[PDB]
């Protein structure tokens, strides 16, 4: 009896590593993107009060 | 949006473009040059009591 408890327990609480793999790997490139935009502001920060 | 909405408001006279046209400024310089021409012209004037 306790397996089918402890399977179900499992089965609900538990999470796939590699789905949030595919999460984490495209947030890591957003996130690579957000610098590029930052350090493209270094060259927007020529304009603003010339 | 609402710091950014209301940060707009430049309030009292403010420098994102004022900023721009303090480099202009000297163009006047150029125009005090003629009012020195004009004090030249002077010489001119007292020159026919000389």
């Amino acid at each position: 009896l306790s397996v089918n408890v402890q399977s179900i327990k499992s089965n609900v609480i538990d999470v796939d590593y590699g789905e949030a793999m595919m999460n984490l790997m495209q947030v890591q490139l957003a996130y690579q993107a957000s610098l590029k935009a930052s350090t493209t502001i270094s060259q927007l920060s020529l304009l603003n009060y010339m | 949006s609402v710091y950014s909405e209301y940060q707009s408001k430049s309030g009292v006279n403010t420098n994102e473009e004022l900023a721009a046209l303090i480099q202009y400024q000297s163009s006047y310089g150029a125009a005090a040059k003629i009012v020195s021409t004009v004090d030249q012209m002077l010489d001119t004037l007292l020159g026919l009591k000389s």
